[PDB]
């Protein structure tokens, strides 16, 4: 086949270079993996996208020396297992 | 409170399992791989390895023994190695479900009969208690665990002074509003007054770094005076 | 331990290395080359996975005040340093310098040649820089949070009052703490740069490790001896056989050469498949002590170091993780 080899979207990674995807700019979470920090999906108008994936969100506890936080409500939660 | 959120999270289990098609897919793909496998194996019957043929009854009925002699052996080479392969990967998968069973046991004797308190192995959570169901050639457990979420920020201190020597807490923390100090449990925001009766005293106050000067009441002093 | 190094063989290249007669014979053995690549797709899924349930703890990323009042601990060989590339610590340094890894097979050695017979290696899904994101945010979590992330939101608490609570949690009231801080924090760094100098000087440290990548190098490697071996037929060069004889009777040898080229395959798999079920049961082993040691308080004896546990930290290592439990 040679549909595809024409390209103009191409992209090197650090597995070799993927054909047919479009590099983005953002992070998103992994959909299906590629290899080397880069994962694929398929979203949008609608096309096959890459992009280093997404470990979780940025966050900052606010340490101190004399500060401390405390919990004043709770909740129930019920979660399944299969094995 | 604890009543209704409980029903409400069963009730989510239930629709969340009705909807979500992928989840049991831990269960099937075990199935599948079974299928798959013995699929192979049928599918073995039919590749000549090298012979005339793969129907045995075609070569017993065109040949002579002597030279079926020489064909039937290639087939039962193949045949023979064909099946040696099915049954050692038959025999690596039944080590995994045995590992995977000894941990469903484990999870049995402990998260349901018991209490445990290691974390993260009987949910996510505290662990309160366990409820198991039955699957098709497997076990299905529901954890019901304790969250805590609603945080609120205070000051505290390791230790008061109140009489050149030091008071501890005898379970618990002390925290200020900014204005009081109060003992509370770690995981449940609720004032009580630092009496005597849940504090300790040791050694003096010109040690410990940070500790605070406030008062402890007595119990005892004001049915004394 | 944690993961191997994923590894494909694909066949028609290793078998009949550019010779259409040797596949059109190949074809009669049925489908033997779909289930080894599908044995071999199936231990490279199983690494990403393990790597995943050791690392993948937690779902959001903390990070660390940059102001350094812990009360007078010293945790400056564990928390990563923005002065290099590699946002490590210089233990995680030391780590990667022990461990002499092999198998670069760069884009254009026995690399070269091993890459020149069907065996190729996959790169891993996770890449250096995030697994020592994932372990600066368990040790930012667990200085600042004490165990309540490890059960849901992240609650702040000061440092040394943490450390009260762990006493309680061993048997000893709090107040031995409060009342003798500075023993504990010069006893503390002085034990941090023990690790550091000891695991600097003694050079054997890491062999648990290293012998895997070894194993695995050296399975590889037979493999391609196996090439050079005629198993009874005139010559072991596939092409000699296609250059000198007829093909009505050049099946003779090349059926020779097919079948005791695909039972040494074979063997090479089984092999494969054995490891990685060890290395699988170390992965979960490895799962449960981060769980345990880590993102609470164990009370199992010897489960998490010799003595009472008081606390843990996790470091990353090229395919493993190395525990420092404090006691
Ligand atoms: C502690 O949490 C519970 C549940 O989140 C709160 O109960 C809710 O109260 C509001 C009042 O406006 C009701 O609308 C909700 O229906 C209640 N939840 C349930 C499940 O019934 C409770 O109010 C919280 N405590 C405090 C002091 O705010
Ligand atoms: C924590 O310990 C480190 C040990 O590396 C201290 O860093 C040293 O600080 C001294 C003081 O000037 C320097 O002479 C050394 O060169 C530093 N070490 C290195 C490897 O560069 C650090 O000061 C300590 N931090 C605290 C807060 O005590
Ligand atoms: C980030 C955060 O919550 N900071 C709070 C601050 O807003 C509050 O004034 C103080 C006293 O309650 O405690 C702390
Ligand atoms: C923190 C605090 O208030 N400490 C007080 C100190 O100021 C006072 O000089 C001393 C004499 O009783 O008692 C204590
Ligand atoms: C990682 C790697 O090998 N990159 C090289 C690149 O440096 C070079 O410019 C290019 C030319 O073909 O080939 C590729
Ligand atoms: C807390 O930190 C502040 C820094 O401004 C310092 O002045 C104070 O002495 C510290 N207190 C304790 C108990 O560490």
């Amino acid at each position: 086949w040679r549909v595809y080899s024409t390209g103009s979207n191409v992209f090197q990674t650090r597995a070799g270079c993927l054909i047919g995807a479009e590099h983005v700019n953002n992070s998103y979470e992994c959909d299906i993996p590629i290899g080397a920090g880069i994962c694929a999906s398929y979203q949008t108008s609608q096309s096959i996208i890459a992009y280093t994936m997404s470990l979780g969100a940025e966050n900052s506890v606010a340490y101190s020396n004399n500060s401390i936080a405390i919990p004043t409500n709770f909740t129930i939660s019920v979660t399944t297992e299969i094995l | 409170l604890i009543a209704n959120q409980f029903n409400s999270a069963i009730g989510k289990i239930q629709d969340s399992l009705s909807s979500t098609p992928s989840a049991l897919g831990k269960l099937q793909d075990v199935v599948n791989q079974n299928a798959q496998a013995l699929n192979t194996l049928v599918k073995q019957l039919s590749s000549n390895f090298g012979a005339i043929s793969s129907v045995l009854n075609d070569i017993l009925s065109r040949l002579d023994p002597p030279e079926a002699e020489v064909q039937i052996d290639r087939l039962i080479t193949g045949r023979l190695q064909s099946l040696q392969t099915y049954v050692t990967q038959q025999l690596i998968r039944a080590a995994e479900i045995r590992a995977s069973a000894n941990l469903a046991a484990t999870k049995m004797s402990e998260c349901v009969l018991g209490q445990s308190k290691r974390v993260d192995f009987c949910g996510k959570g505290y662990h309160l208690m366990s409820f198991p169901q039955s699957a098709p050639h497997g076990v299905v457990f529901l954890h019901v665990t304790y969250v805590p979420a609603q945080e609120k920020n205070f000051t505290t201190a390791p230790a008061i002074c109140h009489d050149g020597k030091a008071h501890f807490p005898r379970e618990g923390v002390f925290v200020s509003n900014g204005t009081h100090w109060f003992v509370t449990q770690r995981n449940f925001y609720e004032p009580q007054i630092i009496t005597t009766d849940n504090t300790f005293v040791s050694g003096n106050c010109d040690v410990v770094i940070g500790i605070v000067n406030n008062t402890v009441y007595d119990p005892l002093q004001p049915e004394l005076d | 331990p944690v993961s191997m190094t994923k590894t494909s063989v694909d066949c028609t290249m290793y078998i009949c290395g550019d010779s259409t007669e040797c596949s059109n014979l190949l074809l009669q053995y049925g489908s033997f080359c779909t289930q080894l690549n599908r044995a071999l797709t199936g231990i490279a899924v199983e690494q990403d996975k393990n790597t995943q349930e050791v690392f993948a703890q937690v779902k959001q990323i903390y990070k660390t005040p940059p102001i350094k009042d812990f009360g007078g601990f010293n945790f400056s060989q564990i928390l990563p340093d923005p002065s290099k590339p590699s946002k490590r610590s210089p233990i995680e340094d030391l780590l990667f310098n022990k461990v002499t890894l092999a198998d670069a097979g760069f884009i254009k050695d026995l690399i070269c040649a091993q890459k020149f017979n069907g065996l190729t290696v996959l790169p891993p899904l996770l890449t250096d820089e995030m697994i020592a994101q994932y372990t600066s945010a368990l040790l930012a979590g667990t200085i600042t949070s004490g165990w309540t992330f490890g059960a849901g939101p992240a609650l702040q608490i000061p440092f040394p009052m943490q450390m009260a609570y762990r006493f309680n949690g061993i048997g000893v009231t709090q107040n031995v703490l409060y009342e003798n801080q500075k023993l504990i924090a010069n006893q503390f760094n002085s034990a941090i740069g023990k690790i550091q100098d000891s695991l600097s000087s003694t050079p054997s440290a890491l062999g648990k490790l290293q012998d895997v990548v070894n194993q695995n190098a050296q399975a590889l490697n037979t493999l391609v001896k196996q090439l050079s071996s005629n198993f009874g037929a005139i010559s072991s060069v596939l092409n000699d056989i296609l250059s000198r004889l007829d093909p009505p009777e050049a099946e003779v040898q090349i059926d020779r050469l097919i079948t005791g080229r695909l039972q040494s395959l074979q063997t090479y798999v089984t092999q494969q498949l054995i490891r990685a079920a060890e290395i699988r049961a170390s992965a979960n082993l490895a799962a449960t002590k981060m769980s345990e040691c880590v993102l609470g308080q164990s009370k199992r004896v010897d489960f998490c170091g010799k003595g009472y546990h008081l606390m843990s930290f996790p470091q990353s290592a090229p395919h493993g993780v190395v525990f420092l439990h404090v006691t």
